[PDB]
């Protein structure tokens, strides 16, 4: 099989910069077709023959290279090119997608807006108690949050999930949760979340009872 | 018009067999050169190629699920048929079916069916337990965070709006996190001044369809 | 290269027997088969005669029974008898090599 | 046995994309041995077989010579036909020509041809004894200024003299090439339809000359009227290819047996599978 | 006028792994106006060299294409052939064993 | 060879 390989495998632009892809190939293909798909939408067909534009696609596109190492160039960036790129080949016939380059808008610096929220009194009768920390609107996705429950370190009851690229000011916005059950949670008080940023100085930690 | 339309299955236990179709027009799979392909995407994971039916009923399968892969076409009625079986939880994703023409330059997955999203797991249909997320009472001198929980709900299809479609200018909705129950969990959140906390009427609206189950939950400052 | 010095025409009076000639120089492996065309002033051209190496002699209809296409190897040259010529006969005259798709240079011929 | 020397002229009329595109290919046989592309980087007569090659430079100067006055000739023809035949100057038309001689065994004159074309149908021709043409309704003035011009005459003298001539010439260069008689190489394949018919091919691959024949037989009289055959396809490497199948009934394939005529065949072979 | 019977198939038995030449004889058709690509997977091969244009006697041009392929297990080459009198690019998928 | 001189139509 012949497997490819995107180097980067997320890439930020700002809307005027040139912009390369780069897919490589474990063996020689004789073309490298490219699909744009912006999230949730089928992909698209965007260079249907290693340098041909496909149908509707803007003149800004270019494909090259050639053997196990071709190319998708943004000659000028504009916002609506951000979306996931596959490179795709058919020469062997188990065909092969690359593993996607998320191209997204670079933006300047943002810091997150963080915010706790405690178990609700609804949850807490159900036998259970989530608490959910909030990163509002910072543009660098690389903020990691660290959840204290009573000073102590925890580390694995927290689930994270982060909002797609705002289309407005291309900020970032993520929450994290903590599940706990109701024993596991009256035991403990004064709760905490610290999150580090490259935006952010030094961590802020938002906390309640 | 060149128009690929798949169906199936939303929701399929494990070990199961699944029944994808994909019902086309405008071009005849008759044609010399055409072709159909079946390609499926993992949530938000990259695409992989499943099977492709020819139009002399040449059929070309992906090495890594050629066992359980079969396809078939009907082109009468104008239909591709794609059986995996005994599907395990790895075959949740969103499947595609992609038409190939070699007639004219450039119709490799020229066109693209909407995709049939498909989960497989063994939980069983539930309506989602909103429960609110109270701004903290230490309010800010700016803006302040209101949101709703969404939690332990299934399949993944579900909507939160606020004030019925009202406050969709700063809602951040997050998407669906599979928690270890099988369930799914998500939380939407919106950002509003801190000034028009207590003053103002604020509720989310759930759609959650498949579970026909709407619920709209009153979010107030904490007391 | 190669060149056709052909030669031998002139005015001619009706009924002679004028000897027209052709030879080559340059290559020396024209002698395979050699032909003679003509084309009268406002006419298209017309074929004449033809020889190949061993003698192998064709004439038109018109030209039958009256001309004579010789040819000898020693020496390169052919040869066109041309007995009883009537006056439809004025025309320039064109030697060709068919081995080498070369024309001569048009002796011509005019009969009274 | 018996040889044949051909060339084919076509020229086809670009109506506005430059003047007329003409190609010229010569044939010994079945073998291609000449050629010329108007349209081709060298405007040159190229040869396209290695006993050619060998021929002196005098010789493909006037190849060349006379395959531009042929060119140049069939770029007047096409204009004269167009008018002709009061066809628009926009239409894009074409003009084969194809002149040679046939050899027998004893190497002499057998068959003269010289066939003319217009927009693929016949428009006129030399008959069997090189002396009369054969003619279309608009073609009789082409005739009539052919029989004017004697063109008849020139050419039996190129056909019976010279054509035979050359063609010899070629042979005893060729004769390794030309001369030879590759023998059929053959196989049987069997597929299955259903599980109550079957079809069996009987495979001829590489065999020179083309000519060739494929008899299916019922363990009896031959199976033409249910046999599946192409057309002797050329292998590339010189040489051709030919197939038959029929449909076996799911077990009587000992019954059905493929027969390959062939000159290089010893004696005919019989498979039986 | 006429219409093009193209025979797409490999100068020797197909053995997958060993070299071969991919043909793709298109003959009968009139006029000479003829595009022919042969396809691996359905995409355009280069070097497809073909033969010279001639005729047969009923003045219906015959056209050979040639590639050197190297058959393997599951791809599949195809002869994409475009001509006036086809509405259509018609293409002929190449059979191991016809 | 080929013919020396072909007539137009």
């Amino acid at each position: 099989q012949i497997v490819l390989t995107q180097s980067p495998a997320i890439m930020s632009a700002s809307p005027g910069e040139k912009v390369t892809i780069t897919c490589s190939a474990s063996s020689s293909v004789s073309y490298m077709h490219w699909f744009q798909q912006k999230p949730g939408t089928s992909p698209k067909l965007w260079i249907y023959s290693t340098s041909n534009l496909a149908s509707g696609v803007p003149a800004r596109f270019s494909g090259s290279g050639s053997g196990t190492s071709y190319s998708l160039t943004i000659s000028r960036m504009e916002a609506e090119d951000a979306a996931t790129y596959y490179c795709h080949q058919r020469s062997s016939y188990p065909l092969t997608f690359g593993a996607g380059t998320k191209l997204e808008i670079k933006r300047t610096v943002a810091a997150p807006s963080v915010f706790i929220f405690p178990p609700s009194d609804e949850q807490l009768k159900s036998g259970t108690a989530s608490v959910v920390c909030l990163l509002n609107n910072f543009y660098p996705r690389e903020a990691k949050v660290q959840w204290k429950v009573d000073n102590a370190l925890q580390s694995g009851n927290s689930q994270e999930s982060v909002t797609e690229q705002d289309s407005k000011d291309s900020t970032y916005s993520l929450s994290s949760t903590l599940t706990l059950s109701k024993a596991d949670y009256e035991k403990h008080k004064v709760y905490a979340c610290e999150v580090t940023h490259q935006g952010l100085s030094s961590p802020v930690t938002k906390s309640f009872n | 018009q060149v128009t690929l339309k798949e169906s199936g299955p939303g929701i399929l236990q494990p070990s199961q067999t699944l029944s994808l179709t994909c019902s086309f027009s405008g071009f005849s799979l008759s044609t010399s050169g055409m072709g159909v392909s079946w390609i499926r995407q993992p949530s938000g994971k990259g695409l992989e190629w499943l099977a492709h039916i020819y139009w002399d009923d040449d059929k070309r399968y992906n090495p890594s699920l050629k066992s359980r892969l079969t396809i078939s076409k009907d082109t009468s009625s104008n239909q591709v048929f794609l059986k995996i079986t005994s599907v395990d939880t790895a075959d949740t994703a969103t499947y595609y079916c992609a038409r190939v023409y070699y007639g004219y330059d450039g119709g490799f997955f020229d066109y693209w069916g909407q995709g049939t999203t498909l989960t497989v797991s063994s939980a069983s249909t539930k309506g989602p337990s909103v429960f609110p997320l109270a701004p903290s009472s230490k309010t800010s001198g700016g803006t302040a965070a209101l949101g709703c929980l969404v939690k332990d709900y299934f399949p993944e299809p579900v909507t939160v709006s606020w004030n019925s479609g009202a406050l969709t200018s700063g809602v951040h909705t997050f998407p669906a996190v599979l928690q270890s129950s099988g369930l799914y969990s998500l939380s939407s959140v919106v950002t509003v001044p801190s000034s028009s906390l207590g003053t103002q009427t604020y509720i989310c609206n759930v759609n959650h369809k498949p579970s026909n189950t709407k619920v709209d939950k009153k979010v107030e400052p904490k007391s | 290269q190669v060149q056709l010095q052909e030669s031998g025409g002139g005015l001619v009076q009706a009924g002679g027997s004028l000897r027209l000639s052709c030879a080559a120089s340059g290559n020396i492996s024209a002698v395979y088969t050699m032909g003679w065309y003509r084309q009268a002033p406002g006419k298209e051209r017309e074929f004449v005669a033809a020889i190949d190496y061993g003698g192998s002699t064709y004439y038109a209809d018109s030209v039958k029974g009256r001309f004579t296409i010789s040819r000898d190897n020693a020496k390169n040259t052919v040869y066109l008898q041309m007995n009883s010529l009537k006056p439809e006969d004025t025309a320039v005259y064109y030697c060709a090599s068919y081995y080498h798709g070369y024309w001569g240079q048009g002796t011509q011929v005019t009969v009274s | 046995g018996s040889h044949s020397m051909r060339y084919f002229f076509t020229s086809v009329s670009r109506p506005g994309r430059g003047e007329p595109r003409f190609i010229a290919v010569g044939y010994v046989d079945d073998t291609q041995f000449v050629r010329f592309d108007s349209d081709a980087a060298s405007q040159r007569m190229e040869p396209r077989a290695p006993w050619i090659e060998q021929e002196g430079p005098e010789y493909w100067d006037g190849e060349t010579r006379k395959v531009k006055a042929h060119s140049q000739t069939h770029r007047v023809d096409l204009g004269t036909l167009r008018g002709y035949y009061n066809q628009s100057e926009a239409g894009s038309h074409t003009v084969q020509r194809m002149y040679g001689c046939d050899v027998g065994s004893d190497w002499r004159f057998l068959r003269g041809y010289h066939q003319y074309a217009y927009d693929g149908k016949d428009y006129i021709a030399l008959k069997e004894d090189l002396r009369s043409w054969t003619a279309a309704d608009a073609a009789q003035t082409t005739k009539h200024k052919w029989e004017a011009a004697h063109v008849a005459e020139q050419l039996r003298a190129y056909l019976e003299g010279t054509c035979v001539e050359w063609l010899r010439r070629y042979l005893e260069n060729g004769k390794e090439t030309l001369q030879r008689t590759d023998a059929p190489k053959t196989h049987m394949t069997h597929h299955a339809v259903s599980d109550h018919e079957a079809t069996l091919r009987c495979w001829a691959l590489s065999f020179y000359p083309a000519e060739i024949t494929l008899t299916w037989q019922r363990d009896g009289e031959d199976q033409t009227q249910d046999t599946e055959l192409v057309e002797t396809r050329p292998a590339g490497d010189g040489t051709f290819q030919k197939w038959a199948a029929v449909v076996v009934p799911s077990g009587q394939e000992q019954r059905y047996t493929c027969h390959v005529q062939h000159e290089g065949l010893p004696k005919p072979l019989t498979l039986r599978w | 006028q006429r219409t093009p019977k193209i025979q797409v198939y490999s100068r020797h038995p197909a053995e997958n792994g060993k070299s071969n030449f991919l043909n793709c004889y298109v003959s009968g058709f009139h006029p000479s106006d003829i595009e022919v690509d042969l396809l691996k997977n359905g995409e355009r091969i280069e070097k497809v060299e073909h033969s010279d244009l001639s005729f047969s006697k009923d003045w219906s041009f015959y056209l050979l294409y040639y590639t050197e392929f190297t058959p393997t297990e599951k791809d599949e080459y195809a002869c994409r052939v475009n001509h006036v009198t086809l509405s259509q690019p018609k293409i002929v998928k190449w059979d191991r064993d016809m | 060879s080929l013919l020396m001189w072909i007539t137009q139509c």
